[PDB]
RNA sequence: CUCAGGCGGGUCAGGAAUCCGCCGUAGAGUGCAAGGGCAAAAGCCGGCCUGACUGGACCCGUAACAGAGGCGGGUCCAGC
RNA sequence: GGUACGGCGGCCAUAGCGGGGGGGCCACACCCGGUCUCAUUUCGAACCCGGAAGUUAAGCCCCCCAGCGAUCCCGGUUGUACUGCCCUCCGAGAGGGGGCGGGAAGCCGGGGACGCCGCCGGCCA
C-alpha cells in the first residue's frame, strides 16, 4: 500500500468509466448502512471535509469498522443509524515499474477512491439525545482515519444547525 | 498519435442535431434565395448530405458571388487567402 | 357469468345505434409447425372450409428444438369479414358447445378460442386433409367509427370512450349467440 | 409527448394532410401547382404559388359551383364531375393568364384511371399545359359516364329495390340515371360556350 | 408498409413454433469499428433498370493560417 | 358583412399527451354496395369505383382544465458556482485573495400556457 499522500489531491481528471478502463478492481467496501435506518432519531451528526480530497476505500473501510464497533459496543444496534454517503468511483492507477522506467508510463489500476469537494458530508450518525457524546466520539474516531482536516456538525430533523445549542446544553 | 484531418473528424457535437429537431427541416431554408453580393452565415444542416461544405468552415460568414446549378458560390477569407465554396442554400442563413 | 351493467349497456346501445359493436373480422389459424404434405393438406382443408385462398405464414427466427428454419412456411392463416364471416362464425361457435369461458375475453372485448377436431358444421374425414384439423379462431370486434385509426389520410386516434371493453364484448356476444361460463 | 427528447411532428403531418417530402420535390420546380383533392361528395382544384409566409391560391374552382351556374345534378364525386371540374379550372387558369402548372395529388395514391387524373385530363383539354403521360388517363367511356348508366341498367333489370337504394337521390333530384352521358355532354357544351 | 421490447387472449403449443388486440420517439434496423444522420424513411417488403457510362470545366481536403506530386470529395455543361 | 364549413400553407410542443361539455343550412365524415377503374403475397381490412337508407357514437368544429411533458415572466437560494485582465496580497502545500469587467445550472414559491398567423373557396346575407 503506497502512501495516501499520492492520491490525496484532486488535480487529475476524473477516471471512472468502467466501460473503457481495463482491469479496474472490485470495491473493497461493500457495507454503507448500519444500525436501524428505519427508526427515527432526533439528532444527526455529520462529518465534513475542510478541503477537496480523495479518500481511499481502505480508509473508508477502516473508519467504518472502527465507528461501527464503537457504536455497537456503546449505543446498541437498534439505537443508532450509521451511514457513509460517498462511494469510491475514482480509479487509482500506478506506473508499472531489466525493467523500463518512464517508458510507456500510463498506470495500471491499483485501487479505488472517493473524490469529495469542500465542506461535503462524508458520513452521518443518527442518534437521540442520550447518545450524542457517543456519536461525536465516533465521528472524531472516523476523522482520525482520513487524510484531510474534518469537522463535525449536529442537525435536527428540520436540518438546522444546532451544534452549539446541543454542546452548550 | 498524429491524426490527419478528415471530413468528419471531431464532429460529434458540431454535426449533431437537437433531439426535438430530428427529421426534415422546414422547407423555407431549402427554398430560400440570395442575390450576388449578399452576406450569409454558414450553418450546416446535418441531415442533408448534398452540397455540404467542409465542417471547418461552419459558423463563418461569407459573401455570395454567383450561383451554379442549385448551389450558391460563397467566398470566404481564411487568413489572407480567398476560398470559394459551393454551398446548398439549406446550409446558408442570411445576415441580419 | 354475471354482468352487472347489462341493462345499462343495452340502453346505451339502443339510445346510440352507432355505439353498437360489430364484428371487425374472424381469423382462423392452423399452426401445423412443418412444411410439406401436411401443410398442403391443411391449406386444402382451409380452402374447402372457408372458400378463399389461405396464406402460408413462414417462421420468424430459427429454432432447432422445433426443427424450423427462417423463411420456411410453418402455419396457415385465413381472415374473413362480412356476412360470410357471420355465417362461418355461427358454424364455428356451434361446432363446440356454445359456451365461452369468462377468462378469454380480451381487454377490448375481442375473443380467441380453439377447435381441436372437425366436430363442426358439415365436414368429413376424407382421405386427403385428414388429421390436419385443429384451429384457433379469433373474433375481433369493433364500433362503426373505427375506420379513422385505420385509414391513411387524416388518421387520428380513438378515445377510450369509443373503444370497446370486455363487458361490452360479452354483452354483444350474448345478444348474438352463445353463453358464458364461470369456468 | 413523454419527455424532453420526444420529437413532435409538424402540425400538418400530425393532422395527416401534408406530405412534406413530396411537397419539397414539387416546390423545387418553381412552377405553379395544380392541387387536386377529393372528398366523399365533391372535388377541389386549385392553382397555387409558393410564398415563404404561406402559399397563395391564384385560381380556385370547387365542384359545388357546377350545381349552380351551368347546372349539374349528377353526383359530384365521380369521374364525369372530376372531368368537368378539370375543364373549369383549366379555363379559369387560361383566363387568368397562367399557362403552365404541375399536378399535385397530395396523399392520394397514383392509381391510373382515378378522379385526380380525370381532373388532369379535363385541364389538359381545357388548355392548361401540364406535363403528363396519356397512359394514366381514365377511359373515355368512364369519363363520359357509360359505366354508371350500365350499372343503372343492370340494377333495373335485376331487383328493382337494389336499383332504388343505389340511385335513390338521383330520382329525387329528378335526373334519370340513364342519359347521364347526355347530361354531361350538355353541361360540357355549356361550359365551353361560357368560356369560349 | 412500420421497427425492438412489453402486456392481455388463443388446439396440440410449453420460457421459446403460428395467429388476434393494445401500449410502443425508435429503446430496432441501416454489410463490417465508432461517431453523426435517418419513421407516410435513408429501415422492411415488391416492380422496372445499370448513372458503378462517355467528352470536359470549376472548387474544397490530405497539406487551417501557409508552399505540393499522387489521391479522395463537392458543384456543374454536353451526349446516350 | 356573418358562418360550432372546407382546401393550400408559415412558425414546428407556451402548439404535445390525457380529460369534461356542446354542434351539425352548407360543408367534412362515419356509413350502404362491389358491374365497371383499381388491389389483396387471403380478406372492398387498406386503396379504388359507384352512392345517400341511417348517425352525430367519433374524425372534425366551438368552449374549458394544469395530472404528465414543454416553456415564458417575477421573487429567494445569489451576485452563490464558475470566469477575463493586473498584482511586491495571504498560504508549507493544495490552493485562495484584492481591484475592474461578466455571470450560471438545479431546487423552492407565485403567475402563464390545452397554440398564433397568411392566401383562397363553399353557404347565407
Amino acid at each position: 500500500l503506497r502512501p495516501a499522500k499520492i492520491d490525496r489531491y484532486v488535480d487529475k481528471p476524473a477516471y471512472t468509466r468502467r466501460e473503457y478502463i481495463r482491469g479496474a478492481p472490485g470495491p473493497k467496501i461493500t457495507i454503507f448502512d448500519m444500525g436501524n435506518p428505519a427508526g427515527d432519531f432526533e439528532f444527526e451528526v455529520s462529518l465534513h471535509t475542510a478541503e477537496p480530497v480523495q479518500i481511499r476505500q481502505n480508509a473508508l473501510e477502516a473508519a467504518r469498522q472502527q465507528v461501527n464497533r464503537y457504536l455497537q459496543k456503546n449505543v446498541g444496534r437498534s439505537n443508532y443509524h450509521f451511514k457513509i454517503r460517498v462511494y469510491p468511483f475514482q480509479v487509482l492507477r500506478e506506473n508499472p515499474m531489466y525493467g523500463n522506467g518512464m517508458r510507456r508510463p500510463f498506470g495500471k489500476p491499483i485501487g479505488l477512491a472517493a473524490r469529495l469537494k469542500k465542506d461535503q458530508k462524508i458520513l452521518s450518525i443518527r442518534v437521540n439525545r442520550q447518545h450524542l457524546k457517543f456519536a461525536i466520539e465516533g465521528a472524531r474516531r472516523a476523522a482520525m482515519k482520513f487524510p484531510c482536516k474534518c469537522y463535525y456538525r449536529i442537525y435536527d430533523k428540520e436540518g438546522n444547525d444546532v451544534t452549539t445549542k446541543i454542546l452548550s446544553q | 498519435v498524429q491524426k490527419a484531418h478528415s471530413f468528419r473528424r471531431k464532429t460529434r457535437k458540431k454535426l449533431s442535431k437537437h433531439p426535438r429537431r430530428r427529421g426534415l427541416p422546414p422547407l423555407t431554408r431549402f427554398l430560400q434565395e440570395f442575390e450576388v453580393g449578399q452576406r450569409v452565415h454558414i450553418v450546416i444542416e446535418p441531415s442533408y448530405h448534398k452540397g455540404m461544405p467542409d465542417p471547418r468552415f461552419h459558423g463563418r460568414t461569407g459573401t455570395v458571388v454567383g450561383k451554379r446549378g442549385e448551389a450558391y458560390i460563397v467566398e470566404i477569407k481564411d487568413g489572407s487567402k480567398v476560398k470559394t465554396l459551393f454551398i446548398h442554400p439549406v446550409h446558408l442563413r442570411p445576415q441580419k | 357469468v354475471e354482468i352487472p351493467n347489462k341493462e345499462q349497456i343495452l340502453a346505451d346501445w339502443e339510445a346510440h345505434p352507432m355505439r353498437r359493436p360489430r364484428i371487425e373480422k374472424v381469423t382462423i389459424n392452423i399452426g401445423v409447425g412443418e412444411s410439406g404434405e401436411r401443410l398442403t393438406k391443411a391449406e386444402i382443408m382451409l380452402q374447402q372450409l372457408t372458400g378463399q385462398k389461405p396464406i402460408r405464414r413462414k417462421a420468424k427466427k430459427t429454432n432447432r428444438d422445433f426443427g424450423i428454419r427462417r423463411g420456411e412456411p410453418i402455419a396457415v392463416k385465413v381472415t374473413l369479414r362480412g356476412p360470410k364471416a357471420y355465417e362461418l362464425l355461427k358454424r364455428l361457435l356451434a361446432a363446440v358447445d356454445n359456451r365461452l369461458k369468462a377468462s378469454s375475453f380480451d381487454e377490448h372485448g375481442n375473443v380467441c378460442f380453439g377447435i381441436e377436431e372437425h366436430i363442426n358444421i358439415p365436414g368429413v374425414e376424407y382421405d386427403p386433409e385428414i388429421g390436419i384439423f385443429g384451429m384457433d379462431v379469433c373474433v375481433t370486434l369493433e364500433r362503426p367509427g373505427f375506420r379513422v385509426a385505420r385509414r391513411k389520410r387524416k388518421r387520428a386516434k380513438i378515445p377510450t370512450r369509443h373503444k370497446l371493453t370486455k363487458e361490452e364484448g360479452m354483452v354483444y356476444m350474448m345478444e348474438e349467440f352463445g353463453v358464458e361460463i364461470v369456468e | 409527448a413523454h419527455g424532453p427528447r420526444y420529437r413532435v411532428p409538424f402540425r400538418r403531418r400530425r393532422e395527416g394532410k401534408t406530405n412534406y417530402r413530396k411537397r419539397l420535390k414539387l416546390l423545387k420546380s418553381g412552377k405553379p401547382r395544380l392541387v387536386v383533392r377529393k372528398s366523399l361528395n365533391h372535388h377541389i382544384a386549385q392553382i397555387i404559388v409558393y410564398d415563404p409566409k404561406g402559399d397563395r391560391t391564384l385560381v380556385s374552382a370547387h365542384t359545388r359551383e357546377l350545381i349552380r351556374d351551368f347546372g349539374w345534378k349528377g353526383h359530384c364525386g365521380n369521374t364525369p364531375s372530376a372531368y368537368l371540374l378539370g375543364l373549369l379550372i383549366g379555363y379559369k387558369a387560361k383566363q387568368a393568364g397562367i399557362e403552365e402548372a404541375i399536378l399535385d395529388i397530395g396523399l392520394h395514391p397514383p392509381v391510373r384511371g382515378s378522379s385526380v387524373f380525370a381532373v388532369l385530363k379535363g385541364a389538359v383539354d381545357a388548355g392548361l399545359n401540364v406535363p403528363h403521360s396519356p397512359e394514366i388517363f381514365p377511359d373515355e367511356y368512364r369519363i363520359r359516364g357509360e359505366h354508371i348508366a350500365e350499372y343503372a341498367k343492370m340494377l333495373k333489370e335485376q331487383d328493382e329495390e337494389k336499383f332504388r337504394r343505389q340511385f335513390g337521390g338521383y330520382l329525387v333530384k329528378g335526373l334519370d340515371p340513364e342519359k347521364l352521358p347526355e347530361h354531361f355532354e350538355e353541361v360540357k357544351a355549356r361550359i365551353i360556350e361560357k368560356f369560349e
